[PDB]
C-alpha cells in the first residue's frame, strides 16, 4: 500500500449525485377543477345512498324509567310522549301505554304495551339503553381478574390487583372479582312478545348474543364454593354464600358476556334478545320487564329498544351527510374558483419572477 | 531524570516504561455503560422519559402498560448507542494499521536488525528507519547514508508544515555506520521526562565512555517523516504516549446553531402546553369526583382521601400527555444532519480534479446554517489568489529594472525620483562596472535574494535544480535572484553557498545565525558572516514594519524606493522590502548569549525569541524593494459576483498592502470603477475618532438610495483598525461598516484577524463564514460561526481545524446556494412535520377526557401507541428531511435571490411552529367528533346485532390518524422520487397488513389482550371502509383548496419559478 490507491472521486450515479428521476406534481386549474367536480360526482350517489339506507330502518324506544312512580297500577294508561320514540313506514293510531305490577314480597314490573303498524320483514333485534354510566373509567374498565374468566381456581394472595376495593372479602375469595360484575345491569325481559287481541306471540332467543371469543374464552369456574364468596351486590340473589348447586356458569351466560365488554361511551346498548327467522307481523304486542336496577345508582335512565338493523348500523345519518357536506365543500368552491378563473384572471406575468 | 541504557533490555526493563501502542478510542468495553448512560441522560427528553418511567412504577396510577415508555426509550437508545459505536469501530480500525506497520529492530542476539511491530518496540532499542516511511517514536539520529549524519524530515501531523527540516548527528555517533559495528555502541542517555515541547530538548548521550552533549537538532517526533535520506540508525527514548505527538493532546470546541436555539424555545412551548393540558384535566377530575358522588356510587372511591388524589391523578394525566413530546425527534435530526453531510462531501461538482481533495464536513451540526449566511471574512492570498509566484519586477538603489518595457513608460524624464522601467542587462552592466557607486550595493542586494531565505534545494536527474521552499514567495525571490547572476547550489547545516554564474566562482556564507518569519512579526531576518571576516545581518518583510528600524544618519533610499512601491502595487504586484546591517563582535558576544537563553527557555519561547530578535534589528540600510506577480484563481470572478447579488457581504481581511487588494478587488469584481470607496488611514487615536465621526455624519445628512448605498465600500488599514477596536471606538466602526457593500482591511495581525470577527458576531445576529488558508488565519475560523479551510501551498494547518475543508474559492457558489437552501429547507420542514404527526394522535388522548368523567382513560392499546413513533411514522421526516429539493439545483443558481430567503428565516420559527401546532389540534378534533357520530351507541354494526366497543372504536381513530398524517405530508413533498412511494404509501400498506397479523397472533402470548376479536368487527364491517373514505378528505380539504389558493392568486418567489421549472 506505498502507492495507496484512494482516488477520492464519488461514484457518478444518480443516488450520490441526487439526480434521481421524479415527478413534480402542479396544481394547475386544469388538474384541480375537474378533481373538485368529479368528487362531487362520486360522493352524491354515495351519500343519497346511505341516508336512504338509514331512512328505511324502523325502531321504537320506550324509556321504562319512572315506571314505579308515574305509571298506573289497576290499568293501561299512555305513556308520556316526552318518553316514547318510534319510526315506522307507516302511521301509529295507538299511543304506546304501561301499567305497573307488583308480585310476591314486593316483586314489581312494568308492563310495556306498544303497536307495530307495519309488518317488518327484517329481523328484529331488542337491546336495552343506559344513560350516563361510565364504563370507560380508568378504574372500572381494567376492574377484573382475567384468569378467573378462564376459570382457574386462584388464590387469594395471588388474585389479580386491579379489583382491590372488592377483592378477599371476609378471609374469602370473592370469585367474580372486579367492579364489572359486581355493578352488572340484573333486571329481566320477557323474552316474548306477548301478543294482544287477535295476535299471536312472538318468541324471541336468548342465545348467541355475545361476542364469539367471549363464549371461547368465558369458561366454568373450578372453584369450591367453601371458599368463595358472592360480590357484594349479588348477595341479593345468592344468600347464605355460595353452594354446590348455586354456583353459577359464566360459559351459558350469555348476558354477563355481554355486560363485561365496557363501553366507549356512557351512551350504549346492549343486546339481549333477538328473532331473525321469520316476519314480525302487525299487531298490539306486550312487554313484562322486573324493575331490579335502580336508577338511583348511576342517576341516569333506563331505556327499552326495538330496531332492525341496516348497512350502517341502525337508524343514523352521520356518514350520510359527511359525503354530502365534502361534495358540498367541493361543489362550492369548484364553482367559487371556476369565476374567480373566468372574470379576475391572476394576469400576474409568466416568466418574470417578483424580484 | 531519565535514564536510558543503550540496547540491554534487561536494564531499561526495570523502570517500567510504556509501550508503543495507540488508540483514540473513547468507548472500551471495561466502562461503556458509566460514560455512555450519563452523556445520553445529560439531554433534556432522555431525562424526562428517565422520571416518567421511574413515575409510572406505582401502583394504580399508570394508564397504559408499565413498560410502555422505558421500552421506547431503550430503543432510541441503542439507535443511539449502535451509532457511538460505530465511530469506535472506525477509531480502533484506524488505530489497528499504526500497530501493524513493520519496524526492524536490532536485537543484539541475532547482530542483525530483526523485523516487528510498533507495538513491540521498546526505549532504548535502536531501529532503522528507511525513506518515506514514518517514524515510529521520539528517536535520536545516531547515523544515516550522508557523509556526516544528517537527515531531511516532514515534522508534520504533529505541525502544519510541508517543507523539509535538517536534523545533524552528533560527530562521536556518525562513526557507527556499519550494521555489524552496533554492538560496540554502549553507554548511558540521559533525557527530560516526557514533555509536550515540540522544540525542546536537553537530553545527554554519553557514548562509549565520554559524555557528549545534545540539543533538539538531534531529536525527531513520532508525527515526522523522513523524506530524502535513505535510512536512519535512530535510538528510541519516548515511546507510546509518552511521546511529543499524543501527549500534547488538544480539546475542541462546541457550537450551537441558529436552528437548535429555536428548537430549544419550542421544546420549552410544548412543555407549558403540557402542564396546562394536566392542570386542565386534574382540577376537572377533583370537582366532578365531588360534586357526583352520589351518580359515582359504583366505583367506590376513597372519599375521604382527596389530598393526595390530586397528586396520584396528577401523575396519570402526566403519563397520559407525556407523549406529546416525541423522543424520536433527536434522533431523528441528529441523523438528518449526518446523513446530509455524506451528501453534500460526496459531489463531483465540489470536488477538485487538479488535486484529490473532496469537500469534508468534520462538524455535521453546522449543515442547516449553509442557507442563511449573511457575512463572509475571507482572504487574499491563497483564497483569492492562486497563490503561485512569478518574479517580475525589482528596484534597488532607487531605479527600477524590468525585462521588455510594455510600451509608454520608457523613457526616464527623471523629474527627482527615478520614474519608469529599465532592462536586466543595464542591471547587469551596472554591476560588473567596477567605477560605479552604486555597484556594491546591487552585490548586496543579490546575495539578499538566494541567503537570507530558508529554502532546500533539490537536485534532479535532468541536471537541473529545484527549490521546495515552504513559502511561494521565498522560492520567486531564489528562482528570480539565480536566473540573473546569483545561483543558489547547495544548503548544509551552519552554511550557505552561492554560485556566480558570470564569474563561475563559489562564495560560502557561514550562516551563522537566523529568525523565523512570524506572522505577526511580518519580518524575516537572517545574520551571517562573511567570507571576508565581516558579520553582516540581511533583513527583508513588509514596508509597514522595515521602515520604522531604518535610520536617517546615511540611508538616502528611502524617499526613492517608497515610491516604487506604490507603482508597483498599484498594477496588483505583492511587494517586499530589504534592508542590511554591519554588526561587531564586542556586541555579538553578548547577544548570542541572549539568543540562546530565549531558544532554550521552558517557560515560552513563541514570544521569547521575538523579543530577542528585534533587540539587535536596531538600524537598517534599506536596499531596495521586489515586485512577484500573482493571480486569481478561476471562477473566483464569478462565485463573488454571485455571493454579493444573493445579498451576502464579504469582508476581506487582509496581512499584506492596501494597494495590492484594492487593485485585485476591482478584478476580482469585488468593487467596481463607480463605487465610492472611503478611506481611512490615520496615525494616531484620536484621528481615527474624527474620521470616524465624519464619516458617519456625512452618511446620515442625506438618504442613501439603492445606486447610493450600493456603491460604497470601506478601506480601513491595519494601525487604523488597531484603534477603531477599542471599546469607545468599535461601535463607531460597526455603524459604518453595515451601510457599504465591501469592506477590505489591510496589514492586519493574526491576532487582529479574531477581534474583528468576534466583535461583529457578538454585537449583531447575523451569522458569520471564515474561509482562509494558512496559520495565520485559524484563529479566525475558530471563532466565526460556519469556518471554511483552503488546502492550498501554505500547508494543511488551516484545513484540518476547520468545519469544512474545500479545494478551493470557487466551490462556494454551489456549497450555500445549492446544498445550503436545500439543507435549512429540508431540516425546517422535517421538524416542523414531527411535531405535527405526534400532536394528531395524542390530542384525541385529551378530547376523550370530556367523556369518561377525566379519569384518564387511553383510547387505543399500550403497545399500539408505541409502534407510532417507531415504526409507521418514522420514514416520511426522512425522506422530506433528506431526499427533497422544493426547486431544481439548475434554477437556484440562475436567480441567486432565493438564497434570501433562508437567510431572512422564512422557513422555520416559532410562528410557524404554532401554525402547525394548532393544525394538529384541528386534524385530532375531526377525527374525534366524527367517529363519535357515526359509532353513537356502538349499534354501527351489521353483523346479527353485535356492537362495537371500547377498543373497536380505538382501532378506527388509530387508523383514521395515520391517514391524514401521511396524507399531510403528500400535500408537503415537492418531489415524488422512488423513495417517496415507498415511506408514505408504503407506511400506509404497512399498517393495514401489520395489524391483522399482530391482532391475531399476540393476544395467545398476553401481550396485547384487547385486541381478541376486533379484527372481525374492523375489517369485517361496511362502515370501518366510509369512515376511512370521507374523514381523510374532510380533514385535508382545508390544505388541499388552500395550497391552490397561495400558488395560484397569491403566489411567493419561488411560487413562480416552480412553475417554470414544471412548464420548461
Ligand atoms: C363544516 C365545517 C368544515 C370546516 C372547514 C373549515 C375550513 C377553513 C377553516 C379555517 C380557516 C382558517 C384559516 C385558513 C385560511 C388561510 C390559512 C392561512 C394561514 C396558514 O396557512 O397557516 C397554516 C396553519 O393552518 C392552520 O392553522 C389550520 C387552523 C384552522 C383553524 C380552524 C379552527 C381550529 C381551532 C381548533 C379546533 C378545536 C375544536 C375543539 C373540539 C373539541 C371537541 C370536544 C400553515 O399550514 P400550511 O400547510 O397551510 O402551510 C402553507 C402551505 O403548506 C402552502 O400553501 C405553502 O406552500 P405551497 O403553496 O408551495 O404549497 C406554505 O408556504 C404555507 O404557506
Ligand atoms: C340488582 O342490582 C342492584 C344494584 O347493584 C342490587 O341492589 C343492591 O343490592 C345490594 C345487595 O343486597 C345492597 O347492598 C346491601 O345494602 C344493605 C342496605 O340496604 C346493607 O345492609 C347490606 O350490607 C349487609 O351487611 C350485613 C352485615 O355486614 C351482611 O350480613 C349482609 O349480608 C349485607 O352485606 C348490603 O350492603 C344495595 O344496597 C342495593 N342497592 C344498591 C343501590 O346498590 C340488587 O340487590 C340486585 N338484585 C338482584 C336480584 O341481584
Ligand atoms: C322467531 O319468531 C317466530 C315467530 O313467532 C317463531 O316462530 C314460532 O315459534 C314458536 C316456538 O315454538 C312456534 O310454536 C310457532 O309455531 C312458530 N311460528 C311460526 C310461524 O313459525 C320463531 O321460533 C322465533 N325464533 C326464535 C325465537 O329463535
Ligand atoms: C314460544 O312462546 C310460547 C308462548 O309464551 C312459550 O310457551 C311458554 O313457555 C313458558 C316456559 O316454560 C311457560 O311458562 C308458559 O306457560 C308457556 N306459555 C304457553 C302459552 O305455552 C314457549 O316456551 C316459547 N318457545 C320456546 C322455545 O321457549
Ligand atoms: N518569508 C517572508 N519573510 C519576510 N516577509 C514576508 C515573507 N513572506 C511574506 N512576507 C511579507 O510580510 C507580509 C506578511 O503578511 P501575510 O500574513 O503573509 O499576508 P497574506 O495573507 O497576503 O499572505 C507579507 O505581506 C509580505 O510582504
Ligand atoms: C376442593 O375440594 C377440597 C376442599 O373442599 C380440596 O381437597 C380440593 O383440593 C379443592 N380444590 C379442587 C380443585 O378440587
Ligand atoms: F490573504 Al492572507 F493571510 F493569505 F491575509
Ligand atoms: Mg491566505
Ligand atoms: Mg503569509
Amino acid at each position: 500500500t506505498k502507492e495507496g490507491p484512494t482516488s477520492k472521486k464519488p461514484p457518478n450515479t444518480a443516488f450520490r449525485q441526487q439526480r434521481l428521476k421524479a415527478w413534480q406534481p402542479i396544481l394547475s386549474p386544469q388538474s384541480v377543477l375537474p378533481l373538485l367536480i368529479f368528487v362531487a360526482c362520486i360522493f352524491t350517489p354515495i351519500g343519497i345512498g346511505l341516508i336512504v339506507s338509514a331512512t328505511k330502518v324502523q325502531d321504537l324506544t320506550i324509556d321504562y324509567s319512572h315506571c314505579d312512580t308515574k305509571a298506573s297500577t289497576t290499568a293501561f294508561e299512555d305513556i308520556p310522549k316526552k318518553y316514547i320514540k318510534y319510526h315506522f313506514k307507516s302511521k301509529v293510531e295507538n299511543k304506546p301505554q304501561w301499567r305497573l305490577t307488583e308480585n310476591e314480597n314486593g316483586e314489581q314490573s312494568c308492563e310495556l304495551q306498544f303497536e307495530i303498524p307495519n309488518d317488518i320483514k327484517k329481523s328484529i333485534f331488542i337491546y336495552y339503553k343506559i344513560t350516563n354510566f361510565y364504563q370507560n373509567h380508568r378504574r372500572y374498565v381494567q376492574s377484573f381478574d382475567t384468569k378467573q374468566i378462564l376459570g382457574e381456581p386462584i388464590k387469594k394472595d395471588d388474585l389479580d390487583t386491579s379489583c382491590s376495593p372488592i377483592r378477599s372479602r371476609e378471609d374469602k375469595i370473592i370469585y367474580p372479582c372486579g367492579l364489572i360484575a359486581n355493578s352488572m345491569f340484573n333486571d329481566t325481559f320477557s323474552q316474548v312478545l306477548s301478543g294482544i287481541d287477535d295476535t299471536e306471540d312472538y318468541n324471541l332467543t336468548n342465545k348467541h348474543i355475545s361476542w364469539s371469543i367471549d363464549r371461547h374464552r368465558f369458561k366454568t369456574t373450578k372453584y369450591n364454593a367453601s371458599d368463595i364468596v358472592p360480590p357484594p351486590n349479588w348477595m341479593k340473589k345468592y344468600p347464605d354464600g355460595y353452594t354446590d348447586e348455586n354456583l353459577p356458569d359464566i360459559h351459558t351466560w350469555e348476558e354477563f358476556q355481554v355486560w363485561m365488554r365496557t363501553a366507549a361511551f356512557p351512551k350504549f346498548y346492549k343486546l339481549t334478545l333477538k328473532n331473525e327467522s321469520a316476519s314480525l307481523p302487525k299487531g298490539k304486542y306486550q312487554m313484562n320487564i322486573e324493575l331490579n336496577y335502580p336508577i338511583s345508582l348511576f342517576g341516569g335512565t333506563k331505556s327499552f329498544v326495538l330496531t332492525t338493523n341496516g348497512a350502517i348500523g341502525g337508524r343514523n345519518m352521520s356518514l350520510g351527510v359527511l359525503y354530502l357536506i365534502v361534495a358540498g365543500l367541493c361543489a362550492l368552491f369548484g364553482i367559487i374558483f371556476l369565476v374567480k378563473l373566468i372574470f379576475q384572471p391572476r394576469a400576474m406575468g409568466d416568466h418574470t419572477y417578483l424580484n | 531524570p531519565r535514564v536510558i541504557h543503550i540496547n540491554d533490555s534487561l536494564a531499561n526493563s526495570s523502570f517500567g516504561y510504556s509501550d508503543n501502542h495507540i488508540s483514540t478510542t473513547k468507548y472500551n468495553f471495561a466502562t461503556f455503560l458509566p460514560k455512555f448512560l450519563f452523556q445520553e441522560f445529560s439531554k433534556y427528553a432522555n431525562l424526562f422519559f428517565l422520571c416518567t418511567s421511574a413515575i409510572q412504577q406505582v401502583p394504580h396510577v399508570s394508564p397504559t402498560n408499565r413498560y410502555t415508555t422505558i421500552g421506547t426509550l431503550l430503543v432510541v437508545l441503542i439507535v443511539s448507542a449502535m451509532k457511538e459505536c460505530i465511530e469506535d469501530i472506525k477509531r480502533a480500525n484506524s488505530d489497528k494499521e499504526l500497530n501493524n506497520s513493520t519496524a526492524e529492530i536490532f536485537s543484539e542476539a541475532h547482530d542483525d536488525f530483526v523485523e516487528k511491530r510498533w507495538i513491540d518496540i521498546r526505549v532504548g532499542d535502536i531501529i532503522r528507519v528507511k525513506s518515506e516511511e514514518p517514524i515510529p517514536a521520539d528517536t535520536i539520529i545516531l547515523s544515516s547514508s550522508e557523509p556526516e549524519g544528517l537527515c531531511y524530515i516532514e515534522t508534520a501531523n504533529l505541525d502544519g508544515e510541508t517543507n523539509l527540516k535538517i536534523k545533524q548527528s552528533r560527530v562521536e555517533t556518525a562513526k557507527f555506520i556499519d550494521v555489524k559495528t552496533l554492538k560496540n555502541m554502549n553507554g548511558k542517555v540521559v533525557s527530560e521526562q516526557p514533555n509536550s515541547s515540540l522544540y525542546t530538548y536537553e537530553g545527554t548521550m554519553t557514548l562509549n565512555d565520554r559524555q557528549i552533549p545534545l540539543s533538539p537538532d538531534q531529536m525527531i517526533l513520532r508525527g515526522a517523516t523522513l523524506r530524502n535520506t535513505a535510512w536512519i540508525f535512530g535510538l528510541v527514548i519516548f515511546t507510546g504516549h509518552e511521546t511529543k505527538l499524543l501527549r500534547n493532546a488538544t480539546a475542541t470546541p462546541i457550537k450551537r446553531t441558529a436552528v437548535e436555539k429555536i428548537i430549544n424555545r419550542q421544546i420549552i412551548a410544548l412543555f407549558t402546553v403540557l402542564i396546562v393540558l394536566i392542570l386542565i384535566s386534574s382540577i376537572g377530575n377533583v370537582i366532578m369526583s365531588t360534586a357526583d358522588a352520589k351518580h359515582l356510587s359504583y366505583l367506590y372511591l376513597e372519599g375521604t382521601n382527596k389530598a393526595g388524589l390530586f397528586f396520584k391523578d396528577f401523575l396519570t394525566f402526566w403519563i397520559l400527555f407525556s407523549n406529546l413530546v416525541p423522543i424520536s425527534l433527536f434522533v431523528t435530526v441528529e441523523l438528518i444532519k449526518y446523513y446530509q453531510a455524506f451528501m453534500i462531501g460526496s459531489d463531483l461538482d465540489l470536488y477538485y480534479e487538479k488535486t484529490d481533495t473532496p469537500t469534508v464536513v468534520r462538524t455535521s451540526s453546522l449543515v442547516e446554517e449553509l442557507g442563511q449566511i449573511e457575512y463572509i471574512f475571507s482572504d487574499k492570498t491563497g483564497t483569492l489568489t492562486r497563490n503561485i509566484m512569478e518574479f517580475k519586477s525589482c528596484s534597488i538603489a532607487g531605479h527600477c529594472y524590468i525585462d521588455k518595457i510594455p510600451e509608454d513608460k520608457t523613457a526616464t524624464v527623471e523629474d527627482g525620483i527615478e520614474v519608469g522601467y529599465r532592462k536586466f542587462d543595464d542591471l547587469k552592466k551596472k554591476l560588473n562596472d567596477p567605477s560605479d557607486e552604486d555597484s556594491p550595493i546591487i552585490n548586496d542586494f543579490l546575495t539578499l535574494l538566494a541567503t537570507c531565505h530558508t529554502v532546500i534545494p533539490e537536485f534532479q536527474s535532468d541536471g537541473s535544480i529545484k527549490y521546495q521552499a515552504a513559502s511561494p514567495d521565498e522560492g520567486a525571490l531564489v528562482q528570480g535572484g539565480a536566473d540573473l547572476g546569483y545561483k543558489f547550489i547547495i544548503r548544509k547545516p551552519n552554511s550557505v553557498t552561492v554560485l556566480l554564474e558570470e564569474t563561475g566562482e563559489e562564495k560560502e556564507y557561514q550562516l551563522l545565525n537566523i529568525c523565523e518569519f512570524n506572522s505577526t512579526r511580518k519580518r524575516m531576518s537572517a545574520i551571517f558572516r562573511f567570507p571576508d571576516g565581516s558579520i553582516k545581518l540581511f533583513c527583508k518583510g513588509a514596508d509597514t514594519v522595515i521602515l520604522e528600524r531604518l535610520d536617517d544618519e546615511a540611508n538616502q533610499y528611502v524617499e526613492a524606493t517608497m515610491r516604487h512601491l506604490e507603482d508597483y502595487a498599484s498594477e496588483g504586484l505583492r511587494t517586499l522590502c530589504l534592508a542590511m546591517r554591519d554588526i561587531s563582535e564586542g556586541e555579538y558576544e553578548e547577544w548570542n548569549s541572549i539568543y540562546n537563553e530565549a531558544a532554550t527557555t521552558l517557560d515560552n519561547r513563541a514570544e521569547k525569541l521575538d523579543e530577542a530578535a528585534n533587540l539587535i534589528e536596531k538600524n537598517l540600510i534599506l536596499i531596495g524593494a521586489t515586485a512577484i506577480e500573482d493571480k486569481l484563481q478561476d471562477g473566483v470572478p464569478e462565485t463573488i459576483h454571485t455571493l454579493q447579488e444573493a445579498g451576502i457581504k464579504i469582508w476581506v481581511l487582509t496581512g499584506d498592502r492596501q494597494e495590492t487588494a484594492i487593485n485585485i478587488g476591482m478584478s476580482c469584481r469585488l468593487l467596481s470603477e463607480d463605487m465610492n470607496l472611503l478611506i481611512i488611514n490615520e496615525e494616531t487615536r484620536d484621528d481615527t475618532e474624527r474620521n470616524l465621526l465624519e464619516k458617519i455624519n456625512a452618511l446620515n445628512e442625506h438618504q442613501l438610495s439603492t445606486h447610493d448605498m450600493n456603491t460604497l465600500a470601506l478601506v480601513i488599514d491595519g494601525k487604523s483598525l488597531g484603534f477603531a477596536l477599542e471599546p469607545e471606538l468599535e461601535d463607531y466602526l460597526l455603524t459604518v461598516a453595515k451601510l457599504c457593500k465591501a469592506v477590505i482591511c489591510c496589514r492586519v495581525s493574526p491576532l487582529q484577524k479574531a477581534l474583528v470577527v468576534k466583535m461583529v458576531k457578538r454585537k449583531s445576529s447575523s451569522l458569520l463564514l471564515a474561509i482562509g488558508d494558512g496559520a495565520n488565519d485559524v484563529s479566525m475560523i475558530q471563532a466565526a460561526h460556519v469556518g471554511v479551510g483552503i488546502s492550498g501551498m501554505e500547508g494543511m494547518q488551516a484545513a484540518r481545524s476547520a468545519d469544512i475543508a474545500v479545494g478551493q474559492f470557487k466551490f462556494l457558489k454551489k456549497l450555500l446556494l445549492v446544498h445550503g437552501s436545500w439543507s435549512y429547507q429540508r431540516i425546517s420542514v422535517a421538524i416542523l412535520y414531527s411535531f405535527y404527526k405526534n400532536t394528531a394522535l395524542y390530542m384525541t388522548q385529551f378530547w376523550y377526557v370530556f367523556a369518561n368523567a377525566f379519569s384518564g382513560q387511553s383510547i387505543m392499546e399500550s403497545w399500539t401507541m408505541s409502534f407510532y413513533n417507531l415504526f409507521f411514522t418514522v420514514w416520511p421526516p426522512f425522506v422530506i428531511g433528506v431526499f427533497d429539493q422544493f426547486v431544481s439545483s439548475r434554477l437556484l443558481e440562475r436567480y441567486p435571490q432565493l438564497y434570501k430567503l433562508g437567510q431572512k428565516g422564512q422557513f422555520f420559527s416559532v410562528y410557524i411552529f404554532w401554525g402547525w401546532i394548532i393544525n394538529g389540534f384541528f386534524h385530532s378534533a375531526i377525527v374525534f367528533i366524527g367517529t363519535i357520530l357515526i359509532y353513537r351507541y356502538g349499534f354501527a354494526l351489521n353483523m346479527h346485532g353485535e356492537l362495537a366497543d371500547h377498543w373497536s372504536w380505538g382501532v378506527t381513530v388509530y387508523t383514521t390518524s395515520v391517514i391524514i398524517v401521511l396524507g399531510k405530508a403528500a400535500l408537503v413533498t415537492n418531489q415524488w422520487t422512488k423513495f417517496t412511494l415507498i415511506a408514505i404509501p408504503g407506511s400506509l400498506l404497512f399498517w393495514l397488513i401489520f395489524f391483522p397479523i399482530y391482532a391475531s397472533i399476540f393476544p395467545h402470548a398476553n401481550i396485547s389482550r384487547e385486541y381478541y376479536g376486533v379484527v372481525k368487527h374492523t375489517y369485517g364491517s361496511g362502515v370501518f371502509w366510509l369512515t376511512l373514505i370521507v374523514l381523510p378528505i374532510f380533514a385535508l380539504v382545508r390544505d388541499f383548496l388552500w395550497k391552490y389558493y397561495k400558488r395560484m392568486y397569491e403566489p411567493e418567489t419561488y411560487h413562480v419559478i416552480q412553475e417554470m421549472q414544471k412548464y420548461n
